[PDB]
């Protein structure tokens, strides 16, 4: 589900992006914003990553599981919150401690426990909710 | 932005009085300095219009709009063609005992080139 | 014929002409916003997508004629108006929208 | 002059931007375009409604003073050191860019004037005022459309200068470009072929013959 | 390590990604204008000014020690916040910002 | 000291010139404008040698310097004209005779006051001088 939709926001901001070159934009879209801002995200935590810095490139297969999760959950909140009502601007900012926590994420590999899924996810999830009424209202 | 909220004068004595009477113009805080200029035909000086257009155009960016008779516009023709922003911007509406005439009309010759 | 329809050909160029229109608008809309994107560019913009999720994206084992082709046609096409479906003669259309 | 091996991957990719960026800004022109015919229409109009409002208003304030018997106009000016009747910016998208528009908002700083008092005369000039805040208002709206239009002139042009220059420079810079490189990589490899080939009857030859 | 410290792999990385955008944003002016530039971008052609003629800059009969170099390097550097600044640990850019 | 200021202007003219085509002369400021005449100038009196009556005289290392002396006075006068407030038309205009002058001067054969420093290229150093004055204030 998360692969389709990891391939679709990279997709969508590629094209964007020729866009904003080609015709030296005075605007965008509300939503388009969105898409780009989340491609940047995909950017850190996936594909920056140092093969000798092993706090920055290792994840078993369900760490890396949980991580898309969470990108792909804040997608799906924030297409909502444009459609219901509130700015870009009120979107990223009310959203705030947690975009910063996601990003700052990437920092990380199993050291709390033998534990594939954490509770470092878990919580976020909970939190990223309670982040998208705040935008919404 | 949001730091212009101000509406300058340059009418007629009697059609000042009124848009006063709404409340636009003011003397303010800052600078002691109307906001309107009262002029009379045939009676106030046609350098006088001048310094006034100048002052709300360019030594002033608190005015967000400023009102000019197109009568008292037409004598100082050469200041109004030339100020060309649209911060302030410059709005011709007629005068007192005539009706809209586009010969004097400073923002319509700008539209005129490229559409 | 017997196995197609002779309405084959109008609705080959109603459906192309539309598509891309569509990936024109989609470019558009990026630039001019939502709050001044046209009217006739909604539609398009919406022609593109189910164009793309309903006669492109279709299963593993699904299988088609035209015949069938030619039902799912109809739907995406029935959301233009009749006087935006031009390249259709009135006869089919008024049967077929 | 430019590299003769893969300037065809960075090249392609030009012309292909070039030809789909033409497009796109020619469909950003004719929505500045569209916009701007209407709105000059609307202009003209708005210029003699305001014309009529500020006049009607004007001649019912001219009536008053010479009825009341004194002038007024003088009496009003000191009374009044702030502005009633102010305006807040904001940015209205039309079209791609965004225009300035303003909309008034009545700030309660002063409710007509202190000076009234002029026995029966005097409400004549209280009614005035009543005229006038009305009439004042109409003019205010209208104005903000005035702002936008200028605006839409200065952007049009930058605009109208785009649509020119991807089409008249740069569309044949990467014909030009793409087909001279080509021309001269297949050429290098062509000729190799030739050389493998003529040492090779040369040899075929002397193999041959007893 | 005692003369060329750690941080030095990490620093590089970083001079370069701020030097790549300044060169883009160079040619989005020129075709454009200051129509896709940015508060963002117009900071990032200052830096690749800067760079270039401070750090690239030197002499022929300079010795330039590995220690003196990271110095100037972090010097230059500061154009954008600790938190555009994600291509270096936040341990290491708190040390040496 | 010179030939490191002559090779900057033509540097700059180069990517100025590039402005000017795409986005039109509207986009320049002062000092740029400065850089694009001064350089035109340039262009003609040193790299044409193709003649107008007869083909150009021996132009030696020492003459070669003073019409660098004159093109690059020319500069640093009319930027600092232009700061300090001033019409660019009025600068130009200005210019004129000296540039007529410059343009024509390796036609006449060398020595004119001396090889070293003639007085025709010595004058004009004076004639600028008075012009910037004029035009300041």
């Amino acid at each position: 589900v998360l692969r389709d939709r990891m391939k679709e926001i990279l997709s969508n901001a590629e094209e964007l992006e020729q866009v904003v070159q080609l015709v030296g934009k005075s605007a965008l879209s509300d939503s388009d914003k969105i898409t780009l801002d989340v491609a940047t995200l995909i950017k850190e935590d996936f594909l920056q990553q140092n093969g000798y810095s092993t706090y920055d490139a290792f994840c078993p297969i369900w760490k890396t599981f949980d991580m898309m999760r969470a990108f792909i959950s804040y997608h799906d909140e924030a297409q909502k919150a444009v459609a219901n009502g509130a700015n870009w601007s009120k979107l990223a900012d009310s959203t705030g401690d947690v975009k910063h926590a996601v990003s700052s994420s990437k920092f990380f590999e199993p050291s709390r426990g033998e534990k594939e899924v954490h509770g470092e996810f878990e919580k976020l999830l909970s939190t990223m909710q309670e982040r998208f009424a705040e935008s919404t209202d | 932005a949001e730091k212009r909220t101000l509406i300058a004068v340059i009418a007629d004595e009697d059609t000042t009085t009124g848009l006063l009477l709404a409340g636009i113009g003011q003397i303010t805080p800052e600078t002691q300095e109307k906001n309107f200029f009262v002029y009379q035909e045939g009676k106030t000086t046609k350098e006088e219009i001048t310094d006034k257009f100048n002052h709300f155009t360019e030594e002033r960016d608190d005015i967000a709009i400023l009102l000019i008779n197109q009568h008292i516009a037409e004598n100082i023709r050469a200041r109004v063609d030339s100020f060309t922003n649209a911060f302030p911007a410059i709005l011709e509406i007629p005068s007192k005992d005539h009706p809209y005439d586009p010969e004097k009309d400073s923002v319509l010759k700008r539209v005129r080139k490229l559409f | 014929e017997g196995m197609t329809r002779k309405d084959h050909g109008d609705v080959s160029n109603q459906l192309y002409a539309k598509y891309a229109i569509g990936k024109d608008a989609a470019a558009m809309k990026a630039v001019v916003g939502e709050e001044a994107l046209s009217i006739e560019d909604k539609l398009s913009l919406e022609f593109l997508e189910k164009f793309e999720k309903t006669f492109i994206t279709q299963g593993a084992y699904e299988d088609r004629t035209v015949f069938e082709s030619l039902d799912q046609a109809w739907s995406l096409l029935r959301i233009y108006p009749k006087e935006m479906l031009n390249r259709i003669s009135p006869k089919i259309l008024d049967e077929f929208y | 002059v430019f590299p003769t091996r893969m300037t065809l991957g960075l090249m392609k990719t030009k012309l292909k931007g070039a030809n789909q960026g033409y497009s796109l800004l020619k469909r950003k022109s004719e929505a500045l375009t569209k916009r701007f015919r209407d709105i000059t229409k609307r202009i003209d109009d708005a210029k003699q409604k305001m014309g009529r409002v500020m006049q009607t208003a004007a001649f019912s304030l001219a009536e008053v003073s010479y009825a009341t018997g004194e002038n007024i106009g003088y009496q009003v000016q000191e009374s009044v050191s702030t502005a009633r009747f102010k305006v807040r910016a904001r940015q209205e998208n039309v079209s791609g860019v965004y225009l300035s528009q303003f909309e008034s908002y009545i700030d309660p700083e002063i409710n007509d004037f202190r000076l009234t008092g002029l026995g029966r005369g005097g409400q004549q000039v209280q009614r005035a005022k009543e005229i006038y805040s009305r009439a004042v208002e109409t003019l205010v709206e209208l104005a903000s459309l005035q702002t936008a239009f200028i605006i839409l002139d200065e952007v049009i042009k930058v605009t109208n200068r785009r649509v020119n220059a991807i089409e008249h420079v740069i569309i044949p810079r990467t014909e030009n470009t793409i087909a001279y490189i080509n021309s001269e990589l297949d050429e290098l490899d062509r000729e190799e072929f030739y050389r493998l080939k003529k040492v090779q009857e040369k040899k075929q030859n002397e193999t041959a013959k007893l």
